[PDB]
């Protein structure tokens, strides 16, 4: 009956790649790039802002207030662009699931966060970034000892377990959440149509809020992990 | 295979039972503080959001990491 | 098949057991804050429903996912 | 059949166990706030029944859905 | 029969275990508010029994319905 | 019976397990309010015992009913 | 005998599992009120031991009765 | 022996599972009042260790007795 | 292994069930104090994060340590 | 062994399930008082670490002792 782990795979460089996930990641990237070029054309400081300017201003002021509260914009200015792109890129990648792309069952487009490779690309990039930023501020060897010491030096094994748990939590929370939605839509499609639409619309409506809340959790927790890596 | 398949369904059912308990109660306990804070300060709804979604993100990890491993047990069993 | 069928029914029963514990207690704990908030400020009711239905919506999302996976186990068994 | 029937009785027993845990604690936790608000202000009783019966409606619903799936498992076994 | 009778005894045991957990904790949590209300205001005793017996009636309904389904399982087994 | 007796012992063990969880936590939660009432004003000690023994009477009753149905299951097994 | 003996060890293990959950949480919840009374009013220690040992006597009675029925199940098995 | 041995390991596992739930939650709930007492009354750190170690003594006695009966089940099995 | 693999899946499922219960509730209970502290004092967030992430560090370590022992049971089974 | 080894994995899984429930909730409940103390009394963070690590040491002792007995059950099985 059901299927879940399958992908439209290809070999690109001896490495095995998914055609789905990658095209969905490309569509999310192209939508975010197009929306950013629309801002670059239409942005006004003198004249009253349009909706796309109001959107990026609301996200930028929100993520700036978080960076400024957590660590300071003078210390960590590179975290603001990263928090903004993490939010907007996850948000669009999640919200593309609202499209009616299911058919007799298969979908023309998976949400990219239903693939472990996508969430590892985001989480392991963020992990390398806050450790590299943490080293550039806490020292090459000074940083690694502060990761062990934490706030209470006797807890050093628990502090090491926290540093291992962060990239795994970022990965598997985002994956497990969007992957759950991917399983729910195929088991809802076991209903006949006269009734299928009601559980489907209930799920897709809450999956818009959940898809936005995910994007926000990943962006907030990214800013906090930068603040912990750059403290003292 | 059939004894392993029953173990996968019972083991997977445990993972989702403990996930829903942990996260459903954890979100009720976290959201109780949001509703109480806004009740003390109506205008503080926006302020609590950040602490609230930090808390919900930590609680919901226990659900969704469990859901990843339940799905592994029932769709792609470790044995 | 009968071993897998018993595992599906026990596994599906665990999923809805943990579902009702998580949801019933999570909703009771969130609703305790709504009742206590409307005790403190009668005019806050309409505002307190935003924190409450955010909290209950997150708790009920976990119940709806558990309900979906129990239905999968018993009507469309994964193994 | 006997293995499927025992799985249905254990599975149905889990569903109603988690149902009464979720409902009994959810209702006790919700009603604790009603009793506390009527201790604080005797008249409040008329306004506090709205937050209370919203909460009790959500908590009962988890009991009634579990009761319906237990009844399905033992009287009309899905497998 | 012997497999179904053992499953009925374990299934009925689960129903009464979850019934007593839900009821004993639900009544303790409801009664904690009654004792705390009579602590703060002695003259409230009479009025507090309406919120209390509304809450206890909901908790005791979940116990009695579980007790009825346990009795069905072990004396009048559904299969 | 070897199989029915094992199900009767596991079923009876579940009944007394959930019985003691419900009882011990219900009594601790009710007694926490009694101790906190006598802590805030000791002149209340004579009045608080009616709310307390109403609460403990309900919590104990759930223990005694579980203890009676465990005794039925192990000494006078329904099959 | 081995099937009945395994049922007696699992059933006996459940009785002592539920006893320690009930008692350890019930005593922690009662003792939280004792510690909080002595924090706020240091002279109250002597009077609070009456509400405390009334509470703890009820909680520990559930533990000791469970310990007695576990001992019956494993040493003096009802079948 | 092997079916009794599986029952001894599952039975002993239940005893230490319920032991650690009773202990860890009982100790956290007791210690929450100790930490809160030293927060409010900064000179109360001392007097509080008597109510705290009375509470922890009751909670840890349930853990040690469960540890003793688990050791009996797995090393010196009652059957 | 057919039976050892089923025992590994049920055992690994238990490890992750208790992991998510402990973690989801422990984080919700810790985050309730963060949300309430930032509700009462908006500038307190920065000082409250340190206690919060010490607490969340201990709670998230428990679940993750379990996640590692579940992975041992199901991928590299001790028998 | 298929039976003893499966009983060891289920028994060891129960030990670590109850371990993580007791630990995660005990640490969350203890750290809730630490975060609340650093909220209300901002100077207290030095004095609160003694009550906090006394409480966490008691809670983590139950987890580590459970981990030691799970390790015994699966690597060095008592029977
Ligand atoms: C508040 O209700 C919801 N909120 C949600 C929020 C998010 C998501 Br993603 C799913 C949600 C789903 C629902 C309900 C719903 C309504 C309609 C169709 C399907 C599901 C619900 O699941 C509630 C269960 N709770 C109360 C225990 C339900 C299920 C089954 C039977 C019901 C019978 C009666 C009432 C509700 C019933
Ligand atoms: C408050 O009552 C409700 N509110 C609900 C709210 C939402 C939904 Br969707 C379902 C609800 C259902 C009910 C009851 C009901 C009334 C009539 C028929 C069916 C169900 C109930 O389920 C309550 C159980 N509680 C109290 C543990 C019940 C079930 C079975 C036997 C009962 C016997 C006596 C009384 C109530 C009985
Ligand atoms: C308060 O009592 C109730 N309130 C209810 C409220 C709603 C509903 Br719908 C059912 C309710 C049922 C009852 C009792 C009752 C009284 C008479 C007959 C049947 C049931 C009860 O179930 C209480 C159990 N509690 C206390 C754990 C009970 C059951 C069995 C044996 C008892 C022995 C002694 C006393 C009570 C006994
Ligand atoms: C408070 O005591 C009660 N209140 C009740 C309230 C309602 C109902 Br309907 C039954 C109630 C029953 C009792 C006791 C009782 C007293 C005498 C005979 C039978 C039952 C009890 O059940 C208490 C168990 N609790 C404390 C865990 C008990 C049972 C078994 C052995 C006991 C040994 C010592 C003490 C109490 C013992
Ligand atoms: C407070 O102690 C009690 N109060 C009770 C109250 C009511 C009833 Br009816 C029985 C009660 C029984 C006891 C103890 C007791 C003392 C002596 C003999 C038998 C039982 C106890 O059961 C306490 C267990 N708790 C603490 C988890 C116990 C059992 C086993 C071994 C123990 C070893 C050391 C200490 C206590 C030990
Ligand atoms: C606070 O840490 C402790 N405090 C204790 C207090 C008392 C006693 Br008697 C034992 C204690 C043991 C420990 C840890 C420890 C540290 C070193 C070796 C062995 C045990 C711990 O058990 C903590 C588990 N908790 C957090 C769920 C642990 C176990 C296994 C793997 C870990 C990996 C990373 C970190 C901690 C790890
Ligand atoms: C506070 O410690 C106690 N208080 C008690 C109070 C009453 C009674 Br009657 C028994 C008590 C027993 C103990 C310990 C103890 C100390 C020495 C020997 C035996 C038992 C303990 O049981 C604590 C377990 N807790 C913390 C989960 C323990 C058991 C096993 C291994 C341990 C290893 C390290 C530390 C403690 C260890």
């Amino acid at each position: 009956q059901i299927e879940v782990g399958e992908h439209h795979t290809a070999t690109w460089l001896g490495m095995t790649v998914n055609t789905d996930t990658v095209l969905s990641t490309a569509i999310a990237g192209l939508i975010v790039i197009a929306l950013a070029f629309y801002l670059r054309a239409k942005v006004t400081s003198t004249d009253v802002p349009g909706g796309v300017q109001l959107f990026f201003e609301a996200i930028t002021i929100q993520m700036r207030n978080q960076v400024e509260s957590a660590i300071g914009m003078r210390i960590a200015p590179f975290v603001l662009p990263l928090a903004v792109t993490i939010f907007v890129f996850i948000l669009i990648s999640n919200w593309l699931a609202v499209l009616p792309v299911q058919y007799t069952t298969t979908e023309l487009l998976k949400s990219a966060a239903a693939d472990i490779n996508y969430v590892l690309a985001l989480a392991l990039f963020v992990f390398v970034c806050y450790h590299t930023a943490g080293i550039w501020r806490r020292g090459i060897v000074g940083h690694p000892i502060k990761l062990l010491k934490g706030h209470v030096t006797l807890l050093a094994p628990i502090n090491l377990v926290e540093e291992v748990a962060k990239p795994i939590s970022l990965s598997l929370r985002l994956f497990g959440n969007i992957f759950a939605g991917g399983i729910l839509v195929a088991l809802i499609a076991l209903f006949p149509p006269y009734i299928m639409w009601a559980p489907n619309a209930i799920w897709k409506a809450f999956d818009l809020f959940v898809g936005a809340i995910q994007a926000f959790i990943f962006a907030l927790l990214t800013i906090l992990y930068f603040s912990q890596a750059m403290e003292l | 295979d059939p004894t392993i398949a029953a173990g996968a369904l019972i083991g997977g059912g445990l993972i989702m039972a403990g996930g829903a308990i942990g996260a459903g109660i954890g979100d009720g306990v976290a959201g109780n503080a949001l509703i109480s804070g806004v009740a003390r300060q109506p205008e503080a709804q926006g302020r609590l959001f950040t602490p609230f979604f930090i808390t919900v993100g930590l609680v919901e990890a226990a659900y969704f990491i469990n859901l990843a491993f339940m799905a592994l047990f029932v769709f792609a069993t470790p044995v």
